[PDB]
């Protein structure tokens, strides 16, 4: 599994692969690991599938719950804190093999500079959190390959599109060196999923664009 | 026995009769909630779930308690099963049960009146649903409009003569504010929201300030 | 003591007398439930278990509480033992016990009247059972028909001089709506359901809309 | 309290008087239970334990609660010790205690009257035992018959003269229905009849229903 | 221990040996392991003596309890379910050495065909159950010898008497190959206990008949 | 029932009328709290959270209980979520709920009247918010000023005629003490505090002694 | 054990073997592992027999319970969620050997088109779930053999009868390579159980049909 | 420890040795291990001394408790059930070293035949129980030897006296082969304790009787 997130001028992007494994066996090819949790926030999760999906769903439900009760969404720090508390709450089961790490990407509408409103927060198994100032972050079994790739490719990010291509390429390198992360399946037409968030909100990146970007990467590597 | 119940019912009826009025009526785009509310941050209309809205009249802390309890019920059920299993009929039923218990067992009955409204999901053609729950847990499902709080009869008649099915948003608004008058408003005295059947997921949306003034000029 | 129970009983009886009426009568195909019900979505008649149905008159939230309690009891008993051990006599008995306790100990008694009906299992040959439980836990076992809610005497009389055993579905329905009139009664003001002894498992089946309109004319 | 307990006793007594009557009498083969009961399936007479039966008059849900509690007590005592340690005197005693507590402390007293009957075990020579428990926990040990519910005086008088402790089943039944008729103003459709049959090997309780009961009635 | 049960035309039979052991030492010769739990049901139990006997007693009391409370006995499916719940309830103590497996034989009065109204239900330690639609079943340390014997002798079962013979012979083979199962003690006159169930109910077979069958088997083997 | 609630409302109302008066009004620098207080250490105005202040009139132990409960609620919210999620609307709402429960269910209703005020965070342009919560849980959203305790009418009218939306601290204080009079109250009978929108984090600060004496002259 | 489920045009099919084992010993030949949980859903379960049957029973009771209480059956997503929560609830006992994995096959009446309205959901021991978009799925000790057989045979599925064939054949391959899965017993006449679900509901396939199909498979592999 | 009980025509006898040990060390010479629990029943207990005495005392209290509460003594089956429930209740502490097994001898006043109304019931650590028809039974560290002796000597039991002698002799053999069982101490005059139960109730056998029988046995084995 690999989830990537990077900031571009005025927005943020998050992408994730589609592969589910049980040990060495492939048990999933169309899996979705990146979710839109609220109008301006998206979460990608790595680890035990059951716990991961429960995290994403329950987290979105919690945010919208606070929004409807108090008439205003949580501050971004509040969202961070609740996700962290959820992870810390799962620590016990994580020690027993039901581990799940989230990666949070958002656009803070209360931020000072509408271009520096992008937010990327990483977590550890104890619910430690980090707001990333260096522009990108990844989680999962291929996160070190994806981060080391983005370390070289990030200078190419100049708008909401170059960022998507650097994300997809980082996922490509992750799948290139990590068998638990799935790369582009041109035979079946299955590509990573992506969500992009700017001042207009959080939207799903259409599949066709990720397909064309992936093909560009592949033919570039041939 | 009969004297305590007479007193509870009487207290609740008087308390509701003293409060401002609320109207909810079905129109071509969904359901419209209009309530006399001079405040600028205290709410009488709220979102319950994706396609389910909530309106109340009476003592604020009480119908706000009920509002939060309904949100809790809806979110908990949607989590336990699925978001499509949460319905307006369910919320109305649970509000009837709860207000029955309050009316019968709490130290003082709730001086509140409730409306639960549901519009169709995006792309589905389903008639809106209006539910009315009273201070004692009595529930009725109206097809066109619900009026709550204050002196309801003149407003109910005003709507009875002036209501038309599948009206435009502006038309329904004008008719609603007109019926409210008979019992001069504007943006500073109104709280208006709508269950918008044309929105993909969350149908509830508020109409405030400049937009509301635009709809009021007509 | 005497006046507290007097007052509770009177509150309940007035509450039931003020509500719409429901009739359930046994016919050749099982049991027929007909109730004055203007609502689109609120129900006074419901399924309890495979061959056991439920009808109620009075305050909605209260007899709905009792309905859910009955479904819970039935499902739990079927799980603990087997679906065939759940009987109409059991649900009627538990409703008698429960309504007795509610009437005696609850803050306000329940303004409800209940009917639990049972038809035979598929292929089995067994005369239907009709049970009537009142607000104080009193239970009675009726052989032909049950009337609850509102002013019953004219409806009960209408049935007494117009009911026949093993009537057709249309005949039984027409007799039922006729007896209801004595106290427009088209499809828009009726809620009709049937325990159909001819179904393999779940006998409860609603008759709504165009089908009911067809059965009325 | 001078009037609260008076009101309770009156509520219970009136409740029992307004209900149909039940008779239990000892006959040559054991004990006979006859109760005016229009229901096809709602029972006023029941088995308690191997040789112990139960009859009740009054409000159904209440004496049914007491019936279920008695079955619970009997089965529990038989499990904890042995089936031979469960006696009618025991069930009568626990019923006296229970109805006392209910009468003094429950929200509303129970409008019930109870009879616990015991016949001898198979092969043992021992006269039947009849116990009468009233709404306030009062317990009495009757030697020949017990009448409960409704206006008991005509039934008790009818039984008191022209009674045979060694009557046949049919004879004892017809005397019983006669005494029930003296408290009227019946047949298979208006009666619930059961027997504690001292000649049965283990469970002495059995019901007499339908055509067989008609046989005992019509001759 | 060995408990056998087999169906015959219009009825069912269940038989059990009489031996109680502690390790290798024989601690009982007249022990009874088959009980009439209901007018139409019999139960044989193998394992820890205390748990087995308490199972039989508590189960019979439970059935009669429901019968007196609700005025009608449980359906056979209900009886199966209650026995299963009892075993599953004991699983915890069974793991610590208080193990008891039951075998249920009954006659279903509600069955459509009175000739095939016999029922035989076997259980596992987790309360799993099986209604045998094959004619015979056994439980205990010698149950495999008994099942393999009945596999060959079952074609001879045409009435109650032939079924009882086949049952006692299966117990004979079990005792022949399992030292924990007791055979007929001709010196003491102690023979297996048997219960037969038909439309007239469940009755214990008198010891004289079983002894006759035992001597027939022995002479047949010499 | 009705009698009991009437008696409760009267007890609380009389209690509030017999108590000292408090005023809270929005001025150019934030929110101003002025209260008649002869004590030296018993406080009627207090800090709730970063930008949220609290003022009360009535029986001390009771509105002090509510003050502590509000502090607990605010701190708990700020910890569970974030300091920026604690708002004046929330504290006012929870105070309405709490006083509703107290008014209906406590042995004796609380003879208190509450004001929750909120100013904007440092560097933000948000008009102050004033909330008024009364002994029965009624909550109101005032736009300019709130007066509590004693005979309020003359003070409310005085402020209605003399209020200036963007007055200076000295001006607003003079107006508040003026309306409070309508013995000769001064820097020994007053408790004054301010929610100063120009503080970086904690906006609540008291104006006492020499500084306050300077403000009156 | 092997449970298979596959989508066919306008419906779904589920089949399961009949073998019950304790270690190497065969303790059952007529066991049923596929149950009709509601009018439009069937569940097949693998693992500890007691836990499996209790899962099926309690699950059916849960669905019908919601239906009677709220007057409408659960959305299909709701059914999935409840089954998943049940498995997740059993995880603890599963760690001690009382493991049970379900496979869900249903017909979603609320689908946008009765073509592809069939649904197949698989689960893991932590109650992870997956709605299969590739047409088939299997569970149990022979699930890999059956899935690999269906990987080759799925292209032949055009209606209910061809799908039933491919299902029974996948079970045949599973039993061919896994001793814990039982094949057709032609001597005793015991064959896998199957349920087929379309817009008209869920029905049990009669033993006759499955037998004919089994002999077709045998004779195809023989002569 | 050795407790013996045997049936004789019209009654039952129970006897026990007097030795208390802690490992190899003798910590008691006059210990009494057989108790009269009620007018018609006696229990002898082996194992941990504390638990044994607590069993006897608590059991007598329970029986007399029921008798005074319900005005009639328990049936013999009831007494057995209560003792068994007590042992099963102690199972937990028994697993930790506080084990005590009882042996019960009684006279059933409700029995059909008074000559065979004697009852001897043995228990195991889980409170399993067996009503012995073999005629005799023993419990304790020497119970094998005593039972094997009674297997040879039982045919000589014709009345209460011959039964008593056979009991004391079985205890003598038990002490002969088991160092945890104490034999007759002719220097100190300490002999086994015995209780005999008939239709007239349960009585303690005097020390002169048991002493005479013991000296007869010793002289018979000494020539
Ligand atoms: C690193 O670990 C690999 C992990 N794989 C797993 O967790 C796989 C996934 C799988 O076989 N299925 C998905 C659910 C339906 C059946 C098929 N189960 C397991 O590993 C079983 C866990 C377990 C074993 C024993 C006792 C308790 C628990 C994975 O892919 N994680 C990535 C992932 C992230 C967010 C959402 C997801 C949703 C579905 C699948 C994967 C998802
Ligand atoms: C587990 O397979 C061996 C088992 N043996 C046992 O259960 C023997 C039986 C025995 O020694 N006695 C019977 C009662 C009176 C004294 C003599 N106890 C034991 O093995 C001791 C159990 C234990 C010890 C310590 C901690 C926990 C548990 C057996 O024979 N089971 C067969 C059996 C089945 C149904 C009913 C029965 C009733 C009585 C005896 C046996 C019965
Ligand atoms: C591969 O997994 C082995 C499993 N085996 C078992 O479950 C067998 C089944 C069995 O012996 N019987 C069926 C019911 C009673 C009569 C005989 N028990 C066992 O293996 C004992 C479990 C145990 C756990 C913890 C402590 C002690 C013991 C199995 O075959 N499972 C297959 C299966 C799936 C769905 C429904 C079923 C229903 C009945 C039988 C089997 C079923
Ligand atoms: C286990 O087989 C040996 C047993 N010995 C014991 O029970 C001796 C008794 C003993 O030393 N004394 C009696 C009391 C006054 C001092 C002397 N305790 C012990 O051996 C230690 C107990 C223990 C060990 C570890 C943890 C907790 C506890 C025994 O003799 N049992 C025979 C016996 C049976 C009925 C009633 C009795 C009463 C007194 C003494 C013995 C009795």
């Amino acid at each position: 599994t690999t989830i990537v997130a990077l900031k571009y001028p005025g927005g943020v992007v998050m992408a994730g692969d589609r592969r589910s494994t049980q040990g060495n066996m492939i048990s999933g090819r169309d899996v979705r690991k990146v979710y839109i949790t609220d109008d301006y926030t998206a979460t990608g999760i790595a680890g035990t599938a059951a716990v991961a999906v429960e995290f994403a769903r329950l987290y979105a439900v919690e945010l919208e719950h606070y929004e409807k009760l108090e008439g205003v969404p949580l501050t971004f720090a509040g969202k961070i804190n609740r996700l962290a508390i959820m992870v810390r709450g799962n620590l016990a089961a994580a020690m027993q093999g039901l581990l799940a790490l989230p990666l949070l990407a958002g656009y803070d509408i209360h931020a000072s500079d509408p271009q520096s409103a992008g937010r990327i927060v990483s977590f550890d198994a104890a619910g430690g959190w980090n707001i990333e100032e260096e522009g990108y972050q990844a989680v999962g079994s291929g996160s070190l390959f994806a981060k080391s790739s983005m370390k070289k490719l990030y200078s190419q990010v100049t708008d909401g599109d170059s960022g998507l291509r650097v994300a997809v390429e980082a996922l490509y390198d992750a799948a290139d060196d990590d068998s638990a992360t799935g790369g582009p399946d041109l035979v079946r037409g299955i590509f990573p999923t992506a969500v992009i968030i700017d001042a207009d909100g959080a939207v799903d990146v259409p599949e066709s664009r990720i397909a064309e970007l992936a093909r560009a990467i592949i033919e570039s590597r041939s | 026995m009969e004297q305590a119940m007479r007193e509870r019912s009487e207290l609740a009826r008087k308390g509701i009769a003293r409060a401002k009025s609320v109207v909810a009526l079905a129109y071509a785009g969904g359901v419209l909630f209009v309530a006399e509310n001079p405040s600028r941050s205290l709410q009488k209309i709220s979102e319950l779930y994706d396609r389910v809205g909530f309106a109340a009249a009476g003592k604020f802390n009480e119908f706000d308690n009920l509002r939060r309890g309904g949100i809790q019920f809806a979110d908990t059920r949607g989590y336990a099963y699925d978001r499509r299993d949460v319905t307006g009929r369910q919320l109305a039923n649970v509000y009837a049960q709860t207000l029955g218990t309050i009316f019968t067992e709490q130290a003082k009955p709730y001086e509140v009146e409730l409306c639960v409204a549901e519009v169709a999901h995006y792309g589905e053609t389903k008639r809106p649903e209006l539910y009315r729950i009273t201070y004692d847990g009595s529930i009725a499902d109206e097809p066109h409009f619900v009026v709550m709080g204050g002196t309801t009869e003149p407003i109910a008649n005003a709507l009875k003569e002036s209501y038309a099915e599948n009206a435009s948003l502006t038309d329904a608004l004008r008719i609603a504010v007109a019926a409210l008058r008979a019992g001069t408003l504007g943006v500073a005295s109104l709280e208006v929201a709508v269950l918008d059947a044309n929105r993909p997921r969350r149908a509830f949306r508020r109409i405030t300030g400049s937009a509301l003034q635009a709809l009021l000029v007509d």
